[PDB]
């Protein structure tokens, strides 16, 4: 009767803002960037993408409940590295990934007559 | 009453297989397992939709209305 | 605006009338679906 | 008649009675004067909750019946307005008991402490909803609830957003035409 | 270079393949988006003006909105919500029509 | 003089809803007027917890040759969290 | 302002005199202005106490 919309799930809502960048006080040089409409998908990654650089010290993804979409990411870094940075960094290095396995695909693709 | 159209589990689409299912099922006179085999259903989820449904909609039909 | 439950024809009867088919001696007088636009939907 | 009944005089008098009898009762009328009259007098009783009566006070505030209010000059009377006459009002308070602690004081000396889209098929424009069949069911003001048809479940959206259909099918009309137009649905 | 692919096989509708030099969490994703943000054409809405078939017309509905339908061209078409349009427009919606009676 | 909350728009001209009509909350589902000596409504509201599209309407006379009327309405249930398997 | 089909909002709204006026039967709901004393029936909101217990 009161079940949630379905495509609010992956919609913004009015006045929703797709990503929010606070400071964390719990260790220095940390911050807390919530990602709003997103699942485990870009989470994941981009946790995983973060811990492969060495300046990265913590990076560390939580969805608080299953019912929003939304979840969030504390990056912590080494001094005089803005976190915002890494993670930009952190999506380049996934789009150029991603672009490359595209290309592999096409290729291999063309390749075989099947 | 009609097969469902896609798998419960996968999503698979199986109801175009129900009628071909039927057909050999009758008209080859195989087993259940070979017929399903042959129709193209590999996972056990799609195989356990195809046998388990029962065709209640001509039963319906029976009806005049 | 009525149809027969066996006979399944149309009769269109009006009030103060017999709500019995003329066609044949069944009275159940089963209705039509309303003429209104109706949508759904598959979620 | 009971105690604080408006009783209707004459076509242009109007009083409060200030002592309920059987056959005589005690009025103030909209003069102040307060007077002994029989139960013939009486025309009928006005319904201070179905009258549709509004006065301007001193500071331009609305004040209708019931409103608190209190005199700026005088004693400072506090009391709630049981009926409002075209250039006075009556008022009721409890701490005072003369004349059963109504009184008539004068508005300026006084300060205070057909909807088309209803029961329409509707059609979402923009929204989550948008395209879906629904039925209106009330307007809060500038938002109408409607239950939609493959759904159990009402939602409230804004009316100017909705297009409006016929009731059997028809063409599809924004919420420009009935405001203009006289609720009328188009040709199916 | 970066991540390769090696198809061991593929098919009409079923391809089986191995990635290389890839994360976990990459593989996922991509298996994620894969089954959930690739975007498809599916009937959304059904308007029925003439049903009297045993079944029930929110169960023919759901029925059909399961139907897979042609969606090569889907990056063309854009989403009802996003374009400015009354209703299910040409630009954003494909509209078809069932019709059929016994004998 | 006794109305209810229920959308008598519903009703068509005979008084019964169509099949195909949308109904929830206390819309009313047969019109039914009691003469009283002019007359007092005695519609069959419906179940303000239930809700869904009426699927059939049927008139018939009952034994002694009464108007009787039964409507059946038909309403597509998901499982839910709090759903009992 | 919300209303009460809005969740974050209210329904029912009591006056000094003590007479309860409510929201959606009314269309001029946002022109009420609140004074002091008042009390509005407001949807429970997060951190609400509320005694949760079973019929055993
Ligand atoms: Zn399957
Ligand atoms: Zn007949
Ligand atoms: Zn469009």
């Amino acid at each position: 009767m009161n079940a949630p919309d379905r495509f609010e799930l992956f919609l913004l809502g009015e006045g929703e803002s797709k990503l929010k960048i606070d400071p964390d006080t719990k260790a220095p040089n940390a911050v807390v960037i919530t990602f709003e409409k997103e699942d485990h998908t870009l989470g994941n990654l981009i946790r995983a993408e973060l811990l492969n650089d060495r300046k990265v010290l913590f990076a560390a993804y939580k969805v608080e409940h299953p019912f929003f979409a939304r979840f969030k990411l504390r990056i912590q870094t080494t001094e005089g590295y803005d976190p915002k940075d890494a993670l930009k960094n952190a999506c380049n290095s996934i789009i150029n990934k991603l672009g490359a396995l595209k290309t592999n695909f096409e290729t291999e693709w063309n390749l075989q007559t099947l | 009453m009609i097969v469902p159209v896609r798998c419960f589990s996968c999503g698979k689409v199986v109801g175009d297989k129900w009628e071909s299912y039927l057909n050999l099922l009758q008209e080859d006179e195989l087993d259940e397992g070979t017929a399903l085999s042959r129709l193209g259903l590999k996972r056990y989820c799609c195989r356990r939709m195809i046998l388990t449904h029962v065709d209640l909609i001509e039963k319906f039909l029976r009806y005049n209305p | 605006k009525y149809i027969c439950a066996e006979c399944s024809s149309k009769l269109s009867l009006s009030r103060t009338d017999a709500v019995r088919c003329k066609d044949c001696g069944h009275r159940i007088l089963l209705k039509a679906r309303t003429k209104r636009l109706v949508q759904f939907e598959a979620r | 008649y009971a105690l604080h009944d408006i009783v209707e005089l004459s076509a242009k008098n109007v009083a409060c009675i200030i002592q309920a009898g059987h056959d005589i009762f005690k009025v103030i009328d909209e003069t102040g004067k307060v007077s002994t009259i029989t139960k013939g007098s009486i025309l009928s009783k006005i319904n201070t909750a179905r009258a549709r009566v509004s006065s301007v006070d001193a500071n331009g505030n609305e004040i209708k019946i019931g409103d608190t209010i209190v005199e700026k000059v005088g004693s400072r009377r506090e009391g709630q307005v049981l009926y409002i006459q075209t250039q006075q009002i009556f008022v009721v308070s409890k701490k005072i008991v003369e004349n059963a602690g109504v009184f008539v004081v004068n508005p300026s000396n006084v300060e205070a402490v057909r909807e088309v889209a209803l029961g329409k098929t509707v059609r979402i424009r923009s929204a989550g909803y948008k395209g879906q069949l629904g039925i209106v069911k009330d307007v809060n003001g500038d938002k109408a609830t409607v239950e939609l048809h493959s759904k159990n479940k009402h939602i409230t959206i804004d009316k100017h957003k909705l297009t409006y259909y016929n009731r059997e099918g028809g063409e599809g009309i924004t919420y420009d035409e009935l405001v203009n137009r006289r609720g009328r649905v188009p040709q199916a | 270079e970066g991540p390769q692919v090696k198809i061991r096989e593929a098919s009409k509708d079923n391809v089986d393949f191995i990635l290389s030099n890839v994360d976990l969490a990459m593989a996922n994703s991509l298996r994620r988006v894969m089954i959930a943000e690739i975007p498809t054409l599916a009937i959304d809405s059904v308007e029925v003006e003439t049903n009297t078939t045993v079944l029930a017309d929110e169960f023919i509905a759901h029925r059909l909105g399961l139907i897979p339908l042609q969606s090569m061209d889907i990056e063309q078409l854009e989403y009802s919500r996003d374009c400015f349009c009354e209703d299910h427009c040409d630009k954003c919606s494909v509209v078809l029509t069932l019709q059929a009676f016994g004998e | 003089l006794r109305m209810k909350h229920g959308t008598y728009d519903k009703l068509d001209d005979d008084g019964l809803i169509a099949p195909g009509v949308r109904v929830s909350g206390e819309d009313v589902i047969i019109g039914k007027t009691t003469p009283i000596s002019s007359k007092r409504d005695a519609s069959t509201p419906l179940r303000s917890t239930e809700n869904g599209i009426v699927d059939q309407v049927l008139v018939t006379t009952n034994q002694d040759g009464l108007k009787f009327v039964k409507v059946r309405v038909r309403t597509t249930k998901i499982p839910q969290i709090g759903d009992k398997f | 302002r919300n209303g009460p089909n809005e969740h974050p909002g209210a329904k029912y709204v009591i006056r000094d005199s003590g007479d309860r006026i409510d929201l959606r039967y009314s269309k001029r709901a946002g022109d009420i202005q609140l004074q002091y004393g008042w009390k509005v029936e407001r949807h429970i909101m997060d951190n609400d106490p509320v005694l949760f217990n079973r019929q055993p």
